[PDB]
């Protein structure tokens, strides 16, 4: 979490995602890590 | 592991991470190694 609101919702993720989850995977005894947040992507919202 | 033509880094960091996330928590794993060489090859080997 982000107390002070120094990081939104999407760069939690994306460090959890990028920093933590291989390490908590390289756990021994860990069989699943399932990541409630997605890493981050260069979106491309376009208008047809 | 193959992936021809691309340099170790590349094996490194988008097939080797992968693969080893799941080597943990293997019965009876003694330790684990990972190697990627120069020629588009990675050799992961679990040793029991």
């Amino acid at each position: 979490n982000s107390p002070n609101n120094q990081y939104s919702e999407v760069d939690l993720s994306d460090y959890l995602v990028r920093n933590v989850v291989e390490e908590l995977k390289r756990v021994e005894g860990v069989g699943k890590v399932q990541s409630f947040g997605a890493e981050k992507a260069m979106r491309i919202w376009v208008d047809p | 592991a193959t992936y021809p033509g691309a340099t170790a880094k590349t094996i490194n960091d988008s097939v080797v991470t992968l693969i080893e996330r799941e080597l943990s928590g293997v019965k009876n794993l003694l330790y684990y190694s990972a190697t990627t060489d120069t020629s588009g090859t990675a050799e992961i080997t679990a040793t029991f």
